[PDB]
RNA sequence: AAGCGUUCAUAGCGACAUUGCUUUUUGAUUCUUCGAUGUCGGCUCUUCCUAUCAUACCGAAGCAGAAUUCGGUAAGCGUU
RNA sequence: GAACCGAACGUGGAGUUAAGGUGCCGGAAUACACGCUCAUCAGACACCACAAAAGGUGUUAGUUCAUCUAGACAGCCGGACGGUGGCCAUGGAAGUCGGAAUCCGCUAAGGAGUGUGUAACAACUCACCGGCCGAAUGAACUAGCCCUGAAAAUGGAUGG
RNA sequence: GCGGUUGGAUAAAUCCUCGGGAAUGUGGCUCUGCUUCGGUAGAGUGUUAUAGCCCGUGGGAAUACAGCCAGCUGGGACUG
């Protein structure tokens, strides 16, 4: 039927601001800046009262109206991410052999190197993104972490992680081994 | 596009002087038309024919207030491929002949009915708003509507333009 | 299936077609000469708007 | 800043008290209201003093000016005549940069032969003063 | 057809009898609340409630009847009405001290602080593996499993979780017998914070 | 989708019915050619199709591993 | 394109139409108005050069029925007993191999019970009702355009 | 491109007059407050008040559509 007109409310908190012309969006906070560039979608946003936006569509459709309360949470985790900070955590289920992990440097680069994963000699490399630290886990053994403020890149380097490490030609019930994530959340916590 | 009115008779046989008349609001483009589907609507309640009957009058019926916006309610049978079905329609339009136009206009889009496969029930002028069902409708009905037209265009008689043209509004 | 769902003695199922038309097949000396065929089998003819299967049942069933 | 920032939209929103410019048909360069909306490229229209009838007409055919002013929503002809007098709505058109770029090239057509031989004369006088100017 | 009688019937109270008494019931876990109203069956009568937050605001007005206005604010939680009029001291005895217990937790926030003991359990040897995977050291001296030195298996904080569960269940108590607690009390009028 | 498959309709299969596609089988027909289009195979040589036997990379299993079975994008490359 | 549509013909000139067309090739509106469709194989005009059963929460309209001032669906937790292992059956059947009964209590609500589980219990889980939250949601169907179904040999054809 | 007439509900409406009706309820007043107390925005109440709509009774016209003129004026082509 088409939708004369549909919107959804943003709201900011105290200490973070948002710099929005065309559709690009500089958000700053506490911790550091964000950016993202939305210029593929045909919304219009407009301020309120400083800890307000309304982002809104003008005669959408279905499928135009979708992407209306996208932008919603697109947006909302660069200010939950500048604000908090993201936290994926990361277990190595072994069964036989004992998988090691180290972060060795080349170039300033930062590879996250596996070795001896069920019994192989080729040695894998999984790169470091743009923005995301490594860190190790006291306390708990058999553990790794990473954290940062962007959530796409975080999350794709911990996917990275467990999908270079597959087992090929056996049955996967079988041979569960790999690197899978156990918890994804923030990083200060009581939140 | 007008809305005529079609009273009949039947013949005055020798027996039964004085017939009971019958009366349709029929909707047509010419007078000729009129008279076509007036016995086409007939055949379908009693024995009558062309032959065995006469038409009396023929008036046009044009609007009461042609120039304000009303909220109509149609109700339709059409056949389909495979059948025949039932339908309830509502329309935003200034005039009657106005909303039936625009209703065989919205059949032959979505449903690919014509105008020899759509019989027009009745077309009720709704009174309130709540009476009024359909979402599409009541978009229209609300307090204080303001919207913009965004992406604008010109159209240019001429080939030609040494500007760039921009699409503000 | 009705029978597995509520009961054999839940319903009165009734065909209301019967097969009189009697098919013929031209099965193969010479090719097409003297073609008439021989009987090959059984069938009902439909005209449109005509009923095939027939169930009485109770107003609690319906969709078994 | 540090409070927000956002640039960021100016429309010309379609709706009651929203008077329009005609292009095409039997008006053609008038002006008239926007009594009540039908629906998105539809809506009805009225402006008795300028010339133009009561009619249903698209939205693509009509363009909006900037120029808005207090009706009640859906009134008859001549509530409206009242109010387009009161507020001044011709006045306000007439010293528009959009209006006089309207009149301009009307007077432009309506020059004779004689009076464009002048434009010649006058314009030559101009030259003469400006390119001096410039050049000190 | 349903609510027709719930608002009919809930005029009846407190229109005789005149002491609310009103308590949850939120985490039960009963079982043993069935018992509690059949051994209150010989006086008292018990009505639990849903949104009746309209209906207790529209009974305020009535106009032979203002004393309804101090029970709408009130209901937050899974609250629900005990209404009788025997005292008020007499059925806060008979509730309270009954309570619910009843084992006990299976993947939610914990305990009081659980702490494991010494000797023997009573088993042959079997599930020795699961005593250590969960913390506490077994050592079998002569037969069947025994434990040796006390440790804390999880303090009032961290999750329990369902395998765990097990074992608790049926030998060590944590204890998560928790019962009803009431929240007001009321025989007039009268805002009493019961206490 | 009635049953088979220790248990379990659909891992793999699948009775009784029913809709199709194809012109590498064979019929049906006789429009073209009887003042002639040299009719069986093999040898030699080129290229095209995919309805994939192998090789590349994947999914499913009544796939522990090895072997095998069913399917996917694939005619690049090979088939004595 | 022998046969279809429109029209039957002496030689020339001016006007007007038939059938069929009006982005360009090509003479003629890149006219006007309301919808629908996005196809990693879109579709495109009679005879005429093909496509079906069966399916899709891709999207559009519609029919019949239900719940709604807390919706109820959410969706995350709380309960899920008392008589009771109900009678029977037999190594043992305790809601859960089965043959019929189908009743009460307390009731906000809890079937002599939806499955998992056990030799049978235990344990878990739904049905039904609360707690958090505040305005429309749930089921079964009908037909439109798109998609799967849809594989052939030199390079290729809505005329491009 | 203009003019004159005929018909229809002797067009229908607008406009004028006499009634009735309510809401996407104007003004006021109510009311939580919010305030730079300037003014404010929301709900609430109720039939024109400092906005105005909808439906019909009565009255008198224009205009549109359709017809006719043995009405009036201009431009261009072919034929002798």
């Amino acid at each position: 039927m088409k939708y004369i007109q549909t919107d959804q409310v943003l709201d900011v908190p105290e200490g973070v601001t948002v710099q929005i012309r065309s559709r690009i969006i500089k958000v700053t906070g506490p911790r550091g800046v964000l950016t993202k560039n939305l210029k593929h979608i045909d919304v219009t946003f407009t301020k309120v009262s400083n800890r307000q936006i309304k982002i809104t569509v003008h005669n959408g459709d279905r499928k135009h109206v979708a992407a209306l309360r996208t932008v919603k949470s697109l947006i909302s985790n660069l200010i939950t991410g500048v604000t908090k900070g993201y936290k994926y955590k990361l277990r190595y289920v072994y069964a036989h052999f004992p998988i090691n992990v180290n972060v060795i440097e080349k170039d300033g680069a930062k590879f996250i190197e596996i070795r001896n994963f069920l019994g192989d000699k080729k040695v894998r490399e999984v790169p470091v993104r743009e923005g995301v630290s490594v860190d190790f886990s006291t306390n708990q053994k058999d553990e790794i972490v990473l954290s940062g403020n962007s959530v796409e890149n975080v999350s794709q380097n911990a996917a990275d992680i467990q999908q270079i490490c597959r087992v090929r030609n056996k049955d996967i019930r079988k041979f569960l081994d790999g690197i899978y994530v156990s918890e994804k959340g923030l990083i200060e916590e009581e939140e | 596009r007008k809305e005529y009115q079609v009273i009949g008779r039947r013949l005055p046989t020798e027996s039964v002087p004085e017939p009971k008349l019958f009366r349709m609001r029929i909707f047509a483009p010419n007078d000729v038309v009129a008279k076509s589907r007036y016995w086409y609507f007939l055949q379908k309640l009693h024995k009558v024919k062309k032959a065995s009957g006469e038409i009396v009058s023929l008036n046009v019926i044009h609007e009461a207030h042609p120039t304000t916006v009303k909220n109509f309610g149609v109700w339709v049978r059409y056949d389909s491929r495979s059948g025949t079905h039932n339908m309830y329609k509502e329309i935003r339009d200034v005039t009657r002949v106005g909303a039936v136009e625009s209703l065989y206009q919205d059949m032959a889009a979505r449903h690919r009915a014509r105008f020899r496969s759509i019989h027009i029930l009745k077309v009720v002028e709704l009174e309130k708003t709540a009476d009024v069902k359909r979402q599409y409708v009541k978009q229209f009905l609300t307090k204080d509507l303001k919207f913009p037209l965004p992406h604008r265009v010109q159209k240019t008689n001429k080939v030609y333009a040494y500007k760039r043209p921009s699409t503000f509004y | 299936y009705i029978t597995k769902m509520t009961g054999r003695d839940s319903f009165h199922l009734r065909v209301r077609v019967h097969p009189f038309h009697v098919l013929r097949i031209n099965k193969m000396q010479q090719g097409m000469r003297g073609a008439w065929g021989k009987p090959h089998g059984l069938a009902a003819r439909v005209a449109i708007g005509q009923v095939i299967f027939s169930v009485r049942t109770k107003d609690n069933n319906k969709d078994t | 800043s540090t409070d927000s920032v956002v640039k960021a939209s100016n429309w010309r929103l379609v709706e009651v008290g929203r008077v329009v410019l005609v292009k095409q048909g039997q008006s053609a360069g008038k002006l008239a209201t926007i009594v009540e909306i039908i629906d998105q490229k539809r809506a009805l229209i009225d402006g008795p003093t300028t010339g133009v009838p009561r009619q249903a007409i698209n939205l693509g055919q009509v363009v909006l000016t900037p120029l808005t002013f207090a009706v009640p929503r859906g009134a008859k002809s001549a509530t409206v005549s009242k109010k387009w007098a009161a507020a001044g709505v011709s006045e306000k058109w007439a010293t528009s940069s959009w209006a006089k770029k309207i009149a301009q090239r009307e007077r432009r057509a309506a020059l004779s032969d004689f009076e464009r031989f002048q434009v010649l004369v006058l314009k030559k006088q101009k030259r003469y003063a400006v390119k001096k100017a410039v050049a000190k | 057809e349903k609510k027709a009688e719930y608002f009919a019937k809930l005029r009846e109270y407190l229109e005789e009898y005149k002491s609310v008494f009103v308590v949850g019931v939120d985490n039960v876990s009963s079982q043993q609340m069935h018992e509690v109203r059949k051994n209150l069956r010989g006086r008292a009568v018990v009505l639990m409630g849903k949104n009746t937050m309209v209906r207790r605001a529209v009974r305020g007005f009535i106009s032979d009847f203002p004393d309804y206005e101090k029970l709408l604010p009130f209901v937050k939680g899974n609250v629900g009405f005990i209404f009788t009029n025997d005292s008020l001291q007499d059925i806060k005895e008979v509730i309270i001290a009954n309570k619910v217990a009843a084992p006990a937790r299976a993947g939610a926030v914990a305990p009081e602080d659980i702490w494991v003991l010494a000797v023997n359990t009573g088993m042959e040897p079997g599930k020795t593996s699961f005593f250590q995977a969960l913390g506490v050291p077994t050592k079998i001296a002569r037969g069947t499993i025994e434990i040796v030195s006390d440790v804390k298996v999880v303090d009032a904080g961290k999750r329990v979780g369902a395998s765990e569960a097990s074992l608790l269940n049926l030998l060590n108590i944590s204890p998560f017998t928790y019962g009803l607690t009431v929240v007001q009390v009321y025989d007039n009028g009268q805002v009493f914070p019961a206490s």
